[PDB]
């Protein structure tokens, strides 16, 4: 018999001292929001930066460092099986997933001038760059490295 | 990476305890850790997971709690391409590539931005790249079809039963990892996870290198089903452990051998020494309290020294350089534990450099060779002491050059530096048998070296009612620019000062020091 659980009746987010949120929703995309709320907050400017890398624009925003990534995520057909992977989600978790990207924008949205200059241009973010990141890190960085096939260790 | 995940039996207040021990990069930034609590009403979530991803994957709650370690499932298979009559030849002819147009921008110094054209082409297989060297190369990547892998993560870090976690493990929508589990209800499992290609030969090494890609005979079209995987529950052991090695010493007695599995699931290469100590710390153990649990955790063994100091030492007070025979009774007066204090440390790392490669895997130094039938005790010895005693001399060489001297303390050239925040190191690298590991960076000009990957997120937790648990994060909850959360959790890492984890209400509201109301449609 597990301790009783909470049943939150307002959507808040709870920082301890060492910045941990403790997210509270009163549904599921309320969780989420606060997540991805709180994520961008503490991690922001690098997760519009893979976000925008995931999207097969990093040579687009910035340049030749990111061009190899570029190459390799649209040759493998990354952003458009994002898509694809986004429009195939079951409804429920299609709206976390959205929900998630909607507390990215708002909290830059809040808090404009606490996002660094040269990401900015990737917002707005949506569920579909959300799959589009986890499928770029599951397959095309655990699973498949570019480093691997291109014989460059 | 490790995971340890402990029966009630082996306990002594007969709850399960969990271990959640990542090992990445402290600097790239798709491998960054954030740590965080999620609480819904029907629901609810703490741990950890990478930046960028909407689902915890080192989670845990009042009833149950997994965590994760790279097992480096092959579902990838990279081919040779034979280029013929403007195709690639498959099975006796030649095929045509299919392909689209694309195009990209390209941004400029000046910030304008030029078109690129790019076309890509795919045969049978996948992909096509052409490396440097001119080899044409098809990339084969099995899951491409499975659009569920972060609501399968969800589903299982919410499950209600260990009934309902494997029903979502086995939807197969995650491609790679192993996965330890446990429960309140007392259960612990291991799994081998990830979509594995069905193959009809070739082992590991075979479909890990460049395969053939003008046959038929190596394209894989289905892949394995949960139940044809390498899993462990509940084993008469009373643990399941995995810190990267192979799946073939989950627990101790095992419950399956290499012979039970396709030679291409996962390879029967030595364990590394952090792994043999991961077994023998869970196997020598017994009536585990939570604290001895935590304790067993910070094990940073130099067992690579138990191995060769043996022969080494006898062997270096041969030479007549009595620098090496200063260097040998330094070593052999050595307790072989990674400690600050230890002023041996740094010149033994330097030997085992050379006598087993820069990554410490190398085992032809070895005089008695790694095996299957002794996985915790082998290999052992030193080969060729004489060739092994000039190694020595080179590395009393190298440790001076790095360090300035041959007996400098471990932890004075070994810190943890993030922003103004600089603390002693303590552990090292898990392939000279670390369980802890940090692995320190090449020193600067000061002979100064910080870890470059190793302890990110760490916690332990006892499945009891309510759960407790305690953990750490090496690098802080942030690093955006200016944030007073990124280096202020090392001072407590360097001192093993773990956090007490709150997920209760009172627990939370009793810590909280900022409030982020808000609302969502």
């Amino acid at each position: 018999a597990p301790i009783a659980a909470y049943k939150p009746r307002s959507n808040e987010i709870l920082w301890d001292g060492y910045g941990v949120p403790h997210i509270y929703g009163v549904d599921a995309p309320s969780a989420f929001y606060g997540y991805g709320w709180a994520q961008a907050r503490s991690h922001g400017d690098n997760i519009l930066r893979l976000y925008g890398e995931a999207r097969g624009k990093g040579a687009e925003y910035w340049g030749p460092d990111y061009e190899q990534t570029t190459v390799w995520l649209l040759t493998n057909g990354v952003p458009e099986r994002a898509q694809q992977w986004y429009a195939q989600q079951s409804p429920d978790f299609r709206a976390n997933l959205d929900a998630f990207a909607a507390g990215i924008n708002a909290y830059a949205q809040q808090n404009p001038d606490d996002i660094s200059p040269d990401v900015r241009q990737v917002l707005p973010v949506s569920g579909a760059d959300v799959v589009a990141h986890a499928h770029r890190l599951m397959n095309f960085l655990y699973v498949a490295s570019p480093g691997r096939t291109l014989g460059e260790g | 990476s490790n995971s340890w995940a402990v029966a009630p039996g082996k306990t002594a207040n007969g709850n399960a305890l969990l271990l959640q021990n990542p090992h990445l990069s402290w600097t790239t930034d798709y491998f960054t850790y954030y740590e965080a609590h999620l609480v819904t009403p029907d629901f609810e979530i703490y741990g950890a997971t990478q930046i960028g991803l909407p689902v915890i994957r080192f989670a845990f709650n009042q009833r149950m709690g997994i965590t994760n370690t790279v097992n480096g499932m092959v579902g990838a298979t990279n081919y040779r391409l034979t280029l013929q009559d403007g195709g690639y030849l498959y099975d006796g002819q030649v095929r045509p590539f299919e392909r689209p147009q694309a195009s990209y921008r390209l941004r400029q110094a000046d910030g304008t931005t030029v078109d690129k054209p790019l076309e890509i082409r795919s045969s049978v297989h996948g992909p096509v790249f052409e490396r440097a060297d001119g080899t044409a190369v098809a990339v084969r990547v099995a899951g491409l079809d499975r659009p569920g892998m972060l609501e399968q993560y969800f589903d299982m870090i919410t499950a209600d039963s260990f009934d309902d976690y494997e029903a979502a493990l086995a939807r197969m929508q995650v491609p790679t990892f192993n996965i330890v589990y446990a429960d309140r209800e007392g259960t612990i499992n291991y799994s081998f996870n990830g979509v594995a290609p069905k193959r009809a030969e070739g082992d590991i090494a075979f479909w890990q290198g460049l395969v053939p890609g003008d046959s038929s005979r190596y394209l894989w079209t289905e892949t394995h089903p949960l139940d044809d995987l390498p899993r462990v529950t509940n084993p008469p052991g009373g643990f399941v452990q995995n810190s990267n090695d192979p799946p073939w010493t989950p627990t101790w007695p095992v419950t399956y051998t290499p012979k039970d599995f396709p030679s291409y699931l996962a390879p029967q290469t030595p364990h590394s020494l952090r792994a043999q100590q991961s077994v023998r710390l869970m196997s020598e153990n017994d009536d585990l309290t939570l604290e001895r649990f935590m304790a067993l955790q910070l094990s940073h063994r130099a067992v690579m020294a138990d191995r060769t100091l043996p022969d080494l030492i006898p062997a270096a007070l041969i030479d007549p350089d009595p620098e090496v025979q200063a260097a040998a009774r330094l070593l052999a007066a050595w307790d072989r534990e990674f400690t600050s204090d230890s002023r041996a440390a740094l010149l033994f790392e330097e030997w085992a450099r050379l006598f087993a490669g820069q990554n410490f895997a190398g085992q032809a130094g070895f005089a008695t060779p790694w095996s299957l039938d002794k996985p915790v005790s082998t290999p052992y010895g030193v080969r060729d002491p004489k060739a092994a005693v000039d190694q020595l001399r080179t590395a009393i060489a190298n440790t001076k050059r790095k360090y300035g001297a041959i007996d400098r303390p471990f932890g004075d050239a070994s810190r943890m530096i993030l922003n103004d925040v600089n603390v002693p190191g303590a552990a090292g690298y898990g392939n000279l048998g670390s369980f802890r590991v940090f692995t320190w960076s090449d020193p600067d000009e000061n002979g100064v070296r910080t870890p470059v990957h190793g302890e990110t997120w760490v916690a332990m937790i006892e499945f009891s009612t309510p759960v407790r648990a305690y953990g750490l994060m090496s690098y802080g909850n942030s690093r955006q620019p200016g944030t007073t959360h990124y280096s202020d959790q090392i001072e407590r890492v360097s001192r093993a000062d773990f956090r007490e984890l709150l997920l209760r209400r009172e627990q939370v509201e009793a810590a909280v020091q900022e409030r982020t109301p808000f609302n969502f449609k």
